[PDB]
């Protein structure tokens, strides 16, 4: 909101946009670990064990 | 108005309309702008 920016001393958007990236990434990590099939890749770990 | 022979066509069309605007009296200000600002850079 455009009013957090004003009601701190420091700014807060880099922040917020390094977690938005960060979150990203580890959610597609941990997926390709061991992601089901259900409209997410399955995981190696999945593979390994429905082969 | 149908008193001489000929006549107009309808009692809105020998009409003026004005497009000025008027406004009443309204009541006065004081207390809102005579205290001293303070700004505020935080909560």
């Amino acid at each position: 909101t455009d009013e957090t920016e004003e009601d701190a001393i420091f700014s807060l958007l880099p922040l917020l946009r390094k977690r938005l990236i960060e979150a990203h990434a580890v959610s597609i990590e941990e997926a390709f670990m061991t992601g089901d099939g259900s409209g997410k890749p399955k995981g190696l770990l999945t593979l390994a064990s429905e082969d | 108005n149908q008193s001489s022979s000929v006549e107009v066509s309808s009692e809105s069309y020998e009409t003026i309309f004005s497009q000025r605007i008027i406004r009443d009296l309204q009541k006065e200000l004081v207390v809102g702008a005579l205290f001293e600002e303070l700004p505020m850079s935080s909560k």
